[PDB]
């Protein structure tokens, strides 16, 4: 069985816990503030007192700590042979998510971050379709995340450094640096309050303009709501040379309420993250590389950071090949 | 475990089920030539077939007589996780009091009225509990393409409850034969959709759940398809409909 | 000169009719025995008339704006002075009473039209122009549904046997069907609910019928009423023939759409139907050409109504012959 | 009422626009050759104009000076009843403080940029009340089958608000423009060209705009659609869209 040490005990790992167990690995599972003690034990895993016991006898560790502890807790992974995988961003800063990098290649460990846009179906279809030459020659996207925040911002984070808007654009960014390649320009306008700490509701909204070194161009639009009507909302149309395609997630799906209001029929397809962990625990377990690399997760931080800059200076940010 | 395939499309299943270790294919075919599978349900193997024409039920009967329990019909969309909400919602009352079925479905195979009809008659069951059928009228013809049979059918089912089921098939070159079922409560109303569009276009793609997966799972490992009194109530609804859309009139069961 | 339009009754129907008469540039006359006429009359500015005989005097054309048992006696007035009919829909209470109707309308030379509204809106309107235009080829198939939520009570008298609430819906997809895919020949019908009136707002009934055509065609239709406004109307089709498939959903966006946030302030229902209809049976009326429905189809919804409820009630399928 | 005409498809207004009652058309033309039709505007006609070519914003100020208040812009979309719609639900507070437009057209002409972005520029200036842009930026390609075949622009308007559109070539798009309004309570969409009917051959909705925009071009009131100084502050943003998406950098107006 594979022995994944997950660190943090929030609600990512706990939806993280679930679905490595569920993917038949075995968990340790280590946080600061104690909770991991309790968090195990419903879970049926194990407790560890220390990142240190945590990695003893690893596979891989899974962080799910906030940001700015990614950089020393996967260094110390990499050092001790641990393969990792991260949740998003990889690193607080372009420059440590490179570090990192360059660390878990030297060592020769895998280093996968969870981008978790890319285990769900609509986005999934989307880059099989451009991949396989099905739209010819990419040429356009625009694509917008919207979402109702339900917890607080607790940490403290900068306007400069694009504060909520920055969470919410590494979805957008993510999937149009898969669809269309590498990006070489970034220029952004961040609209709102968007330092943190921050309360549920906070509402911003961030439009991305991402040149590609195609010369596809990508719109990305990043919004926080003020209610959760609805609580989230994610669409997107991409046209190549051989055609377009799109997707609205308010289209129904499987299970649709035609009228009369019904509130128990709710269904949302597969958990992205029982098909996010069983994707890493293949790979750990000799299989192959995930449908996202260590590039794909420093790519991701790079253009996160520039639109930032870009929107705080005015100015657009080049990023030559 | 030792396998064998009965259905329009046997090379279809068969490819999947040798794709899984532990499994072997001892026979596969269709309907018109069932007798190698047959003799492998005598002989022991699982048999999933689809429903057979309506003019075969003593084929039906042998078959039933060749593998007991060892025999599963297949019918994909009922083994949705998305199906399983549904029953449960409706259960709870979540639309009142359950009347009405309706739905559509298209599908490429030729007489879509036997070919695709038991598709949604299949989750009909399932959420009436398995109520027999009081009467059943059909209404069929030839217009859209095909090379034998009907190529559009509408029947309507009343039940003993008093429950009324409706659906619509039709045949078309490129159809996938995934079902969208309604059900209509006095409070409301739900659809099932077993291959909702995910991405639309020019070229829309298809959504929904790995159903072949789930089916195949179930057979290899009693779940929500049909069991075999649920396929024989069908079955007779097929039966009927096929009468009534020749006498113009309801038929009495 | 100005169109003359005798409109008889003063309900909520007349009164989106005179609202669409005096908008189609026409002149009008109020008539109801409740004398609710006058005021609605005067609200518009068109002329109150004090009798039935004095809003025909002088009339190009009346619009029957009354429940459906007084359509006959009102129409057969109309056509003996000389003056076109528009009745609302259906055009009368009986197959029968619908038949004497279009042949007196005949022998006078007089035009007959019934206000079956959903030709006018433009989902339908398209499919039927796809439709006769050849671009489905040869029509198979097809599905149509209409729900909606009744927000006030059925006062009216009608009972389980003449099909009640549910032949109020089943005009709609009836007709649709019937203009779409040709004459019915055969009717079969479930109707579920208690469905006489009178009937209170919210009534729930479900009526699902099979309607073979002429050509051969099969349409499901289904007429529903809902228990709440959730949403107010539904309404939805599939269309499949030779030459591919047509389908409409009301509830798909169309021009105005709230994304997020719950706004309430945006309703936007397109143009008024109500518009289109009485423009396009003013042009007929002044001698330009015909509107998209005539008297045959008038007739046909009433004997399609009538099948379907005697289905409903006796349990066997009812043959229309030709 | 005297009228003139200066577009791409001049003898088709000229048409539909003569023989009318009261009206007479005494100039249409194209702008590679607007002589008449400024002459006309000095003798007093009314135009209606459609936005000239990046190269002849010369002429375009020939026009505002001739014509004055007696020059409207050729915009249909502004014409909709349900553009009305949404710009009173906006004006009413319906989505709190209006923030951001985003919005997107596909033409059939070459050289999108240009082309089609004045429609939606268009209907984001009548929200806004002809709020003055500060800034611009924009990028290009011609990936898709003269003239840029993609584009994206960013607008900055001194309030401190921003609109970003996307264009894009394809033979078969009609021009007509999708736009949406996001404030801080909610966020509301204006499509002028909605799918009415599904299938393999969607089906178009929408208004009759052309009839619409002919209709207030010809009426007494102030029309919905844009003025001389509306079109001048959409020409300079193209002008400078199309400066940014050389430079690479945001260009200030
Ligand atoms: C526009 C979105 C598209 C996601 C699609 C994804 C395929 C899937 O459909 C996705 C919808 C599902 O998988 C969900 C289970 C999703 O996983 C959960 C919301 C998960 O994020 C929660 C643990 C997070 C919270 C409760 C938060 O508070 C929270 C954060 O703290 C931070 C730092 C964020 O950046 C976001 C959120 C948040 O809530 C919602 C966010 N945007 C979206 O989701 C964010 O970006
Ligand atoms: C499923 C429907 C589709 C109609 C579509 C129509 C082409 C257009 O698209 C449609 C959207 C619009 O025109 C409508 C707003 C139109 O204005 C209303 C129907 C108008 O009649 C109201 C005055 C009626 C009421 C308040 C009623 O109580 C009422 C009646 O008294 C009677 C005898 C009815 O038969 C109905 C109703 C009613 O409410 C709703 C009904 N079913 C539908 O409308 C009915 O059949
Ligand atoms: N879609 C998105 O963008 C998204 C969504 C959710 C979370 N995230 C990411 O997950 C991380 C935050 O996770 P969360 O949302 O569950 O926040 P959280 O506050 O709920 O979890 C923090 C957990 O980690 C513990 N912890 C903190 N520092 C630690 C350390 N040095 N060593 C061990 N444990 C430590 C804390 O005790 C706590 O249990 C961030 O990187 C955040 O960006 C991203």
């Amino acid at each position: 069985q594979l022995e994944v040490a997950l660190i943090g005990a929030g609600l990512i790992a706990r939806l993280h816990l679930e679905a490595w167990l569920g993917a038949g690995a075995a968990v340790r599972v280590y946080s600061d503030d104690g909770r991991s003690r309790e968090l195990a034990a419903e879970f049926g895993a194990k407790a560890a007192g220390s990142l240190e016991e945590a990695l003893d006898g690893a596979d891989a560790v899974d962080i799910c700590t906030p940001t700015a502890s990614h950089h020393e807790i996967a260094l110390t992974a990499i050092a001790a042979g641990v393969g990792v995988v991260c949740e998003k961003p990889l690193a607080a800063s372009a420059e440590e998510a490179e570090e990192i990098v360059t660390a878990a290649e030297r060592a020769g460990v895998r280093l996968y971050a969870a981008h978790d846009v890319r285990f769900a179906a609509p986005y999934a279809r989307l880059h099989e379709l451009v991949a396989s030459g099905r739209l010819g020659e990419g040429a356009l996207g625009r694509f917008s995340f919207s979402a109702y925040h339900p917890r607080p911002w607790t940490g403290h984070a900068s306007a400069r450094s694009g504060g909520i808007l920055t969470d919410q654009l590494l979805h957008g960014a993510d999937l149009a640096h898969w669809v269309f390649g590498d990006v070489v320009r970034v220029h952004a306008c961040y609209q709102g309050d968007i330092a943190t700490p921050a309360p549920e509701g906070a509402v911003a909204t961030g439009t991305a303009v991402l040149t590609h070194a195609s010369g596809a161009i990508s719109q990305v639009v990043s919004r926080w709501t003020a209610t959760p009507r609805p609580p989230v909302r994610v669409a997107f149309h991409v046209s190549g040379t051989g055609g377009s395609v799109s997707y609205d997630s308010e289209w129904p799906q499987e299970v649709r309420v035609v009228d009369g209001g019904a509130g128990n029929f709710a269904y949302g397809g597969p958990s992205v993250f029982d098909t996010e962990m069983r994707e890493f625990a293949t790979a750990f377990a000799g299989g192959p590389e995930p449908r996202i690399g260590a590039k794909d997760a420093l790519a991701a931080v790079r253009i996160i950071h520039a639109a930032a800059e870009s929107a705080w200076t005015g100015r657009a940010v080049e990023l030559p090949v | 475990v030792k396998v064998a395939i009965l259905s329009s499309t046997p090379q279809a299943y068969a490819g999947a089920l040798r794709g899984l270790p532990d499994v072997e294919v001892v026979a596969a075919a269709s309907w018109d030539a069932f007798e190698p599978v047959r003799q492998a349900a005598e002989a022991g193997a699982r048999v999933l077939c689809e429903y057979p024409p309506a003019a075969k039920e003593t084929d039906l009967k042998a078959m039933i007589d060749a593998a007991g329990d060892r025999l599963t019909f297949a019918s994909p969309a009922c083994h949705g996780e998305a199906f399983a909400v549904v029953r449960k919602g409706i259960a709870d009352g979540g639309i009142g009091e359950l009347t009405t079925v309706l739905g559509s479905v298209a599908t490429s195979v030729d007489g879509v009225l036997g070919a695709a009809a038991p598709y949604l008659l299949d989750l009909a069951d399932a959420v009436l509990g398995g109520e027999p059928a009081q009467q059943v009228y059909a209404q069929t013809n030839i217009v859209l393409s095909g090379r034998i049979g009907e190529s559009a059918a509408v029947l309507t089912v009343r039940y003993r409850s008093g429950q009324v089921a409706s659906f619509d098939c039709r045949r078309h070159g490129s159809a996938t034969g995934l079902p969208a079922v309604t059900f209509i409560g006095d409070q409301g109303s739900v659809q099932y959709d077993a291959g909702p569009q995910l991405l639309g276009g020019e070229r829309p793609e298809l959504g929904g759940e790995d159903l072949e997966a789930l089916m195949l799972k179930d057979f290899l490992g009693d779940g929500p398809g049909p069991d075999g009194q649920a396929a024989l109530r069908t079955f007779r609804i097929i039966q009927a409909a096929y009468e009534s859309a020749h006498t113009g009139q309801p038929v009495d069961l």
